[PDB]
């Protein structure tokens, strides 16, 4: 592909297939969605849904800038939402136009979450949670299996995070099996970083997302509460999807136990994959091994039988876990970055991603044949200062 | 999650 099928305008009229109306599994009116990849959707709307302690727009509490930021009005408009909807687009020409982001973008493509949601455990069957409702013309809704929703920020604009639904008895996001992964993140805003004069790329921000959903698309995310003291306690999750500098904060031996840990997982559904009598849905059993044997790199014998090959499984999970990092990706897009995790942001910025004179999906900020090419001036918020509007 | 969520 050449990854986005089309440009799409927010205004552009549904047709049930790569726009319409959906809900996400909460009840809710629906909203305009884009699919802008197999398996990827944008809704360019304030994530009021995804969570019931947050369907509001600024708390008692709240943090200020440049830690979070507020403003109910953002993203209420048409053209705000055309302009959201271009903007994450640009972001994933430009993630896709580097050979890591093309691989990490296949990756997640194919990271479809498993189809463990039956208490039979010789039926394959889809989890609700893992799909979207879309509107149909009678008024019906079709259920939709999506790998990634990228999504508007809720109250706090500059909170952005990957989430996705829970299950009563699985832990989706650490057990192989992975979910669909709601992204809250905004092209409209982005940080000024040590030493805060420069801007951080958005396409550098979303990456750092897409690797988190990456993680969680392959069951393979590490919990929260698995922390490392730094100097300070960061998440081991967080510390290894930056990689670079921070790899050396890392316990390398919990590092391996939970390497033989996914393998085993791997091939629990591996084993499940040849238990399989039937499915539910419309193609297909064998259709859904041959989709699952591609996204854990399952070998096949000749009976047809499913086992974890060992060669592959170590360089899909290193892959995963230490070649796509926010640390790699800067190398890639040749931008100006913090080179640690541990990084205060010291301001933010209302920008415009969207005029090709303002970031272009090969340059970002730094555009080739302007003042802005040499020594990050693009991202310099000082020489650059018509592209950035520094906050509160 | 930007580093501002560890705090
Ligand atoms: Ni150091
Ligand atoms: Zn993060």
């Amino acid at each position: 592909m050449p990854f986005v099928n089309k440009q799409f305008n927010y205004k552009d009229p549904v047709n049930g297939v790569d726009i319409a109306y959906i809900k996400i599994p909460n009840q809710m009116q629906p909203v305009k969605a884009f699919k802008i990849h197999n398996k990827i959707w944008v809704i360019p709307e304030r994530d009021t849904f995804t969570n019931p302690e947050e369907g509001d727009l600024p708390p008692p509490e709240a943090k200020q800038v440049p830690v979070s930021y507020y403003d109910s009005t953002y993203l209420s408009t048409d053209n705000e939402k055309d302009n959201y909807l271009k903007g994450v687009t640009k972001l994933f020409e430009r993630i896709y136009s580097t050979d890591l982001g093309r691989m990490l973008l296949t990756s997640i493509v194919r990271g479809i979450p498993f189809w463990g949601g039956s208490t039979i455990d010789t039926e394959l069957k889809v989890i609700d949670t893992n799909c979207i409702n879309v509107i149909q013309p009678d008024g019906s809704y079709r259920s939709e299996e999506l790998n990634l929703v990228i999504i508007g920020p809720s109250a706090d604009i500059i909170q952005f995070e990957c989430k996705s639904f829970g299950h009563e008895v699985l832990n989706l996001t650490r057990n192989g099996y992975g979910s669909t992964q709601y992204i809250r993140f905004s092209p409209d805003f982005t940080f000024g970083f040590e030493e805060g004069k420069f801007a951080t790329d958005p396409a550098v921000t979303l990456a750092h997302e897409l690797i988190h959903a990456g993680h969680r698309l392959y069951g393979i995310a590490i919990n929260p509460n698995r922390v490392f003291k730094v100097n300070l306690e960061v998440s081991f999750e967080e510390l290894r999807t930056f990689g670079g500098h921070d790899a050396k904060f890392i316990d390398s031996l919990q590092e391996n136990e939970f390497r033989l840990y996914y393998y085993n997982k791997f091939k629990d559904i591996a084993s499940t994959l040849n238990k399989a009598k039937s499915i539910v849905g419309t193609a297909s059993l064998q259709y859904m091994k041959n989709v699952f044997k591609e996204k854990y790199l399952l070998s096949e014998d000749t009976s047809g039988k499913f086992s974890v090959d060992k060669l592959k499984f170590d360089k899909l999970y290193k892959m995963l876990t230490e070649i796509y990092t926010e640390d790699n990706f800067v190398k890639f897009f040749k931008v100006l970055n913090r080179k640690t995790y541990l990084n205060f942001d010291k301001a933010v910025f209302k920008i415009n991603i969207v005029p090709k004179v303002n970031y272009t999906i090969y340059d970002g900020f730094n555009l080739r044949n302007t003042n802005l090419a040499a020594n990050f001036n693009g991202q310099n918020t000082e020489i650059n200062n018509m592209n950035f509007t520094k906050l509160k | 999650r930007r580093f501002a969520a560890m705090l």
